[PDB]
């Protein structure tokens, strides 16, 4: 039934004013500073990019570590086979030698009876020798 | 992000890449010759994302085929779209990696990789705003699985900015093309969780449970398991293909579907469920459509989503239906549903309705759930990596390719570390 | 003159820009082309600079940091309104990534912006300030308007600085850290906005489905809304009116305390343009309706609040003598309760320039409404909602490596939410006695 | 380009070899000229008058076997450098042909063969024919394999072995023989298939009606289980195996590499009618032992792979499914240690047989090749026989005149000891 | 392994050489000229293993021919095949050995060897690939017996790496030609037994026996028991001489023969057993054939196989028969009579058949066998030995010759080691 009308403004295309149906229960009005800086927002932007790029750096630096690896087993893969090659030549020399040499002595300690065998004989025939002619 | 680079590597990388290239030119027009013969503009919009504008009309995928083995790349070539892909993209070696991720990633692999990096680099030095990498491969084989993942180390190093995405088919028992596959698979998801930003889990194991149970197959092919693919594939790949709102790109799918970074492993789902003979059905209903999203039998994981949580859930459906209809259709399963949904990631279900439907089906659905129910999957390849890792069988094939016995400890122990991180954020509370 | 420079940032701010300049442009009768016939206000070049062609060409730059959404403001209806070095875009956006928008890829376009902004203040005689248009949700509106306010701050110092932010809904959102973004901005901005205007998605939404039968509205519909609240807010520095004349007189009549910057928007009447009949509605009516929480732009309870400051602001068919009478009604069955330190009151501006619609738009073309600005504390639940949603997240570090792998500090999203917890208890403290 | 070198070793490797190249030339359209009116370059080189040449070498330390190529139908197919010959034999003595023979053409051999890998851009490896009974086959093989491990170190090199039968046989001192090469050659192969020649004249009899078999009845069926393993590298199927492949899959320790061949199906060129038998059937006959190219029980042992070679009329799902059943069969155990088992190769060609031949024209052929602990039954027969003779030292000292030491003999029968444990270990749970 | 140098010495070794000669003259279709008149290609295929080409159409015996007397030789030149030998291959002196075995290897022996060496040498030169030696001879003259061992000594030295074969008739006092063969016998057996790779025991005590007992021949003469001695011969070279896989060169023979280098000396037999010119009216069955063939009554060494047990056995058939019932019954036989086999020398018995039968008989076996029953016929030897050198009777024709008495009782040592031997293997068990 009260209500207090006090008019603000009026141009051509308005009108304004202020109702109060109360006035404040309470009085004495409402009972900023960064500014900010060019320089903090480009330290801070900076900042960020620096986090940014480390991270792509470190994991380009674990695809290197990755990539150094395949070289190694490639490597390590080359290694065994010329290893084998090595043991299989050096194992097939060793028993194409040791072959020779048992056969060699084989047929020496062989041909050394038959030799034996003809010194024998000639013994034989000194000892017929002996006994012919001699007394006949 | 507008290009993506598209790379096939390997036999089962090929079959299911060349699938998806003839399914997706379907739905944008594109006849087996490069030219455009739709009858829409959104089937254009977006065609830079997949195709290169050729000199003067037609349309060229950029796509890189990868094979240490000469025969799949002529089988590409002979197939229905085969003659769409640019020549000089496809890159083969001439002796195979022998099912053997040792070769694929040291040996054969790595002599052939600098060749496939110089058409990848001639591809993406011509994008004006490369979103990154999509790889096909098995991680059962030796190729798609070794070669694969040394393609993802060496792109990452040149490109560690984009974002690497991989469909990665996983071995099964049930459909086996090698003795070694827990091994390759096993040495791949090491690789894929330090080196992928999103990966399909595409569970070969659920491709044959869905054939032979709900497809009434009896024995299923390669071809029956890759038509659930394609349909996968097409499902997943709509929202960076056409216009809209919602995961429109690799970085922003990512954003939304990791949490956290090694926890990149996806559940893909799909609805209808249907055989390449079985054409002609006509039914499924927006409630329908959203049922599924729990069930464990519409899983491309051999993963039941009930045994764990979703972290995050990406839900696109497809053809003429009401926003309205599913919109509340999507919140009534998360509330009926709420102990299935993490409750420390509040709205982590994003919904995507495209106008345009996939060949065969008026109405589809697909879904795309980073689910702590994955690590399933993991302790499968696990059990059986270690059943013949604990006799050391076939091990020699691998230390004779120069590998030391710790990189097969290294990965199952990395394996089995993001087994323990998903049962982790099963069980957190947030509370 | 008294010039306004208008800055819309992301997908959010560049598409409520153009529905906003529609109806501008709808209001004081300027062509999409700029063309405007010469007649016996002369306010709008406040607005909008005149070319020697004779275009008006609007005070504002769009900006984002990708080319989809301004390549539409190029090739559209209203390409020949924007001179082609006042539609600035990267290539590459934020992926609603904050620290992307903010720190990668803002520090690329932010001294392109700045010239531009400049340019445009060079042509000012008297620049009472500006108006950011911008989403909490998105990288660019998130982290990229933080960047271009902190810098305006060094640049123009003292000049005023009023937001137009986009509060997230779940129904309409595109991405999970939605409100990571809108903590951080909300930290980072906070000291360098005068008075700032929130905008609900759900609470237009909600409106879009309730007053205008739209079963699923989209962005063009809610946008429409929004530049109807847009154009009450700003009526009066376009036209010759007699409250909010200038930008310093917002935070005089609505802002009180510094941090206590968020005014309630609430729009009264919003009906279908396919209704029938009708009507139509009074000053009392109107009135009523301010008070009713169905109309705020943003969702929260004035009656669990404390109001500091109310503005009423009539557009078209409206008499004081009415709107007197209307006060007068709602005091005696309503409590309207202010803060012990202010007086229970209204400061009152009619604009007699009659509510402008889009031609084949979804809102009648009424002879009556208003837009009622609204300081309360009840404002604070919108904040609370949103730092419930941060703190879920932030407890685990859900995906904070996002934002950690683009040089962001963990200690920033402390740092955020520490200041919104000092929001959240300077809102209390105010709202006492 | 894929390329793989054959080496024929001894009377019972140079006579296979005859039979595997015939069989090669009919499968390809090559004529015995050379002449022909793609894969198959993988064993055939090509001259610049169009002619096709094999990629092999024909060895024996005796002249009268490869003076019947030299004489014979294909006589022009191989230039004359790629056959050669000595003059005297090994006498049925590994140490005659292991050095006192062996080491006067070993270098030869070594020279030609490095001529044949200097025409290859991409060589696989090596396929070594040869007999463990005879003094070449025993002998000169075991030096050959360590040479090639010296000039080309870890390049593949596979084996098709002959075990000795009694009713076959022409020495007594053939288990002997099979020992020492064993022992020497264990660690320079890679994977070698066994075919125990009484398997083969069991199968010859049953199978095919032969009353006596001859030589040429055990090699045409020889050389079709041969083909069927090089088929997947000489065509390209619906499913290839190359050699890699082969040793990847079958493979699981370096000693294990001995698998059992089954071929599928053996048919009368007289007759039926057999009822183009199914993918089912032919899959079936492989588990059962009638079939085996090794006299043997795999249901005594246990399955560590197994790798089905198909050709013809065959489709991957018929495999499938036929696998299928062989997984639910209890009968059949595979080890713990082996989450799968099978690898498969698929090839368009119906096999074919020599016009005149024992064998029936089929519409559809199987060789699997599986590494079962069952074949350790084969060694330690071969060692029992061993044993019964060395306990007296009976025939040693013809080892012993050539240069060898009883000392190796005993190294030889302790590596078999350890090949047979390893068997039994690797079965175990 | 292509020729075979052929040595006849004294006048056992030049009776029973000739007689060899005529027969598989006639095998191989050779008229007493020299000239081929045959046909059947396998009488010429393998020629070369006992005859030169004789430019001209001409093949000529690879045969030297010595004696220390002219008589025998003389009579051979006059025999029926006695031109078909090289005129200067006919080695002989004028002295004789007078039956003592020092005369023959000391004396008139050592006298006339590089003669016969001369020859010998020119023969062996003349080889593509000398296979070695074959010498026939008596143990119990002096020339055949004493020259012959000096001979092989001689052969052995200049060629160690040829095989030395011998067809060595041992003495019986049933025969007899004088009463020192006991001491000319084992002054021999000492040199086979170091010398030799492989010996037939051709034991006139057992080919008086078959003549006087089976065939019925009250008083045999030399030509009676040469008839055995002939078949007995082409039987055992019939290996060597036609295509086959058996025995096929006197290497591979003494491989598959001799277990232990000492036990070189072979039991051979024959079936059927006929008597000169008579000819026929009924052939032997296979199964008949491998009854005899293994039979005591068929040895030609007086030995009872079933007295002792088989090292190895190589078993010839010769004629049109079936190689399935030959196989078979050869089969029948060893498991039957499993107890005259070692157990510990498996698969130890060797079968061949040739289809060229010797002239006379449509069917034929001939049977090598290296059984300990040999040990019989060394006994029997040693018995008379040890009854004449207990005495010392008749040792002065010895000494006189240059002799010592150690010599003979190193011979009877060794002889007697060579008994306990056969005997330690015949009682060897597998276990
Ligand atoms: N009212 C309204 N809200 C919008 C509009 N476009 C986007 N939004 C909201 O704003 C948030 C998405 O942020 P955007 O402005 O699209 O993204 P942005 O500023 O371009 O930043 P980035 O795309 O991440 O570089 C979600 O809450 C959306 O619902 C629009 O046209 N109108
Ligand atoms: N399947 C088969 N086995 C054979 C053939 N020839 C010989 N054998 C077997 O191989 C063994 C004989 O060894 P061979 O290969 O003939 O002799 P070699 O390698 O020439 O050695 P030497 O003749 O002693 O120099 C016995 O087991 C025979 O049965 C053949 O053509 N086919
Ligand atoms: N879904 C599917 N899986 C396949 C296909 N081809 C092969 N695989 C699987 O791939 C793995 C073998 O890898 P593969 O690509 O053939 O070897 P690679 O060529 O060396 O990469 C096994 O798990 C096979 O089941 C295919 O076309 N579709
Ligand atoms: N079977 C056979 N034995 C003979 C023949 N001539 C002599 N003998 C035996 O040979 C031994 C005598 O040897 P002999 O060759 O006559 O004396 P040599 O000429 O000095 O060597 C005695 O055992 C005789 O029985 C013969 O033609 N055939
Ligand atoms: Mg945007
Ligand atoms: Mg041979």
């Amino acid at each position: 039934a009260d209500m207090e009308v006090i008019e603000l403004n009026k141009a051509t295309s308005g009108q304004s004013w202020e109702v109060i149906l109360k006035p404040p229960s309470f009085d004495g009005v409402p009972e900023r500073r960064r500014d900010p800086s060019l320089e903090e927002i480009q330290k801070k932007l900076e900042a960020a990019e620096e986090r940014r790029k480390y991270q792509e750096a470190e994991l380009l630096k674990h695809l290197a570590e990755k990539r150094e690896h395949e070289r190694e087993v490639i490597q390590k893969a080359i290694e065994e086979n010329n290893n084998f090659i090595k043991m299989a030549k050096e194992k097939l020399a060793q028993k194409m030698e040791s072959n020779k040499e048992n056969r060699e002595a084989h047929l020496a300690a062989m041909l050394e009876r038959l030799q034996e065998k003809d010194k024998h004989a000639e013994e034989v025939r000194k000892n017929k020798e002996l006994k012919e002619e001699a007394s006949r | 992000m507008r290009e993506i680079v598209h790379i096939q590597a390997g036999q089962c990388g090929n079959q299911i890449g060349a699938k998806f290239w003839e399914v997706i030119s379907d739905e944008h027009g594109i006849d087996p010759t490069g030219s455009y013969h739709g009858d829409s503009d959104l089937q254009l919009e977006r065609i830079n994302v997949y195709y290169n504008e050729a000199t003067g009309n037609k349309y060229v995928p950029r796509a890189i085929l990868v094979d240490l083995e000469p025969g799949t790349m002529d089988s590409v070539r002979s197939g229905p779209f085969g003659q769409i892909f640019r020549p000089d993209n496809f890159v083969f070696g001439q002796s195979g990696a022998g099912n053997n991720w040792a070769k694929g990633h040291y040996t054969e692999g790595a002599e052939l990789v600098d060749s496939v990096l110089d058409v990848v680099r001639k591809e993406s030095e011509s994008c004006d705003c490369l979103q990154g990498f999509q790889l096909t491969h098995s991680l059962g084989g030796g190729t798609g699985s070794g070669m694969g993942t040394l393609l993802i180390s060496k792109i990452r190093e040149e490109y560690p900015d984009r974002i690497m995405n991989t469909f990665s088919v996983m071995p099964s028992p049930k459909v086996s093309d090698t003795v070694v596959e827990p091994y390759n698979a096993t040495l791949s998801v090491h690789q894929l969780v330090e080196n992928t930003d999103e990966t399909y889990s595409i569970d070969n194991e659920a491709l044959y449970d869905i054939c032979f149970r709900t497809l009434k197959l009896t024995t299923p092919t390669y071809g029956d398991l890759n038509h659930l693919v394609s349909a996968t594939m097409s499902g997943v790949t709509t929202c960076l293909r056409f216009p809209g709102q919602l995961n429109a790109d690799l970085r922003k799918l990512a954003v939304n579907m990791v949490p956290f970074p090694r926890l990149h492993f996806f559940m893909p789902g799909f609805a209808p469920l249907t055989s390449r003979g079985s054409q002609q059905y006509r039914a499924l209903t927006v409630p329908e459509l959203t049922q599924q999203m729990f069930d464990s039998k519409n899983m491309m994981a051999a993963c039941d989503p009930r045994h764990g949580r979703y972290l995050t859930v990406a839900t696109i459906f497809r053809g003429r239906m009401s926003m309205k209809e599913v919109d509340e259709q999507m919140l009534n399963i998360q509330n009926k549903n709420s102990s299935y949904f993490v409750e420390w990631i509040p709205n982590n279900v994003k919904t995507a309705v495209c106008d345009i439907p996939p060949r065969g089906l008026k109405m589809s659905s697909t879904f795309i759930g980073n689910s702590t129910a994955i690590q399933e999957l993991f302790k499968r390849i696990s059990e059986q990596f270690t059943a013949m890792f604990r006799r050391k069988a076939f091990l020699h094939w691998y230390t004779g390719e120069g590998m030391d016995e710790m990189e097969f400890t290294e990965a199952e122990s990395n394996m089995n570390d993001l087994v323990s991180e998903y049962q982790q954020y099963q069980d957190a509370t947030a509370d | 003159m008294r010039e306004c420079i208008s800055i819309h940032v992301g997908q959010a701010g560049v598409q409520i820009g153009n529905a906003c300049w529609e109806l501008y442009c709808l209001e004081h009768g300027i062509q999409p082309d700029g063309q405007m016939p010469s007649d016996k206000d002369d306010s709008f070049n406040t607005f909008f600079s005149e070319t020697g062609a004779g275009k008006h060409v609007p005070r504002a730059v769009f900006v984002d940091l990708e080319p989809t959404v301004i390549d539409e403001v190029r090739t559209g209806t209203y390409r020949q309104l924007f001179h082609p070095e006042q539609l600035i875009t990267g290539k590459e956006d934020a992926a609603n990534n904050y620290a992307r928008g903010h720190y990668t890829i803002g520090k690329e376009i932010i001294d392109l912006v700045l010239d531009r902004i400049r340019k445009l203040a060079d042509q000012c005689t008297g620049l009472q300030g500006f108006l950011v248009f911008h989403s909490f949700g998105g990288g660019t509106g998130s982290g990229f308007t933080s960047l271009l306010m902190e810098r305006l701050s060094v640049d123009y110092g003292k000049k005023s600085k009023l937001e137009f932010s986009i509060y997230p809904a779940p129904q309409v959102s595109t991405a999970v850290v939605e409100p990571y973004n809108s903590i951080l901005t909300t930290h980072t901005t906070l000291e360098h906005s005068d008075c700032a205007f929130m905008v609900d998605n759900e609470a237009i939404y909600d409106i879009c489905r309730r007053n205008l039968d739209i079963e699923r509205p989209t962005y063009t519909n809610l946008n429409r809304l929004i530049s109807q609240i847009v154009s009450s807010i700003t009526a009066s520095l376009r036209f010759d009116g007699a409250l909010n004349v200038d930008l310093t007189e917002f935070q005089t009549n609505l802002v009180p305390y510094p941090r206590i910057h968020f005014p309630l928007a609430t729009y009264a009447p919003v009906i279908s343009a396919e209704k029938a009949y009708h009507e139509q509605l009074s000053v009392a009516e109107i009135t009523n309706a301010c008070f009713e929480p169905a109309n705020q732009m943003v969702k929260c309870d004035p009656r669990h609040g404390k109001y500091m400051a109310c503005c009423l602001l009539y557009r078209g068919d409206v008499v004081p003598k009415d709107v007197n009478a209307a006060i007068a009604t709602i005091k005696t069955k309503r409590s309207i309760q202010f803060v012990d330190w202010c007086p229970t009151g209204f400061k009152v501006g009619i604009n007699y320039q009659p509510p402008t619609v889009v031609p084949g738009g979804d809102l009648a073309k009424v002879q009556r409404a208003v837009c009622m600005l609204s300081n309360t504390t009840a404002i604070a639940e919108a904040w609370a909602r949103l730092d419930h949603k941060f703190d879920l997240m932030y407890a685990k570090r859900a995906f904070v490596h996002w934002y950690v792998g683009e040089g962001m500090e963990e200690g920033e999203f402390s740092e955020a939410r520490e200041d919104m917890a000092a929001l959240e208890k300077d809102y209390e403290e105010v709202g006492v006695d």
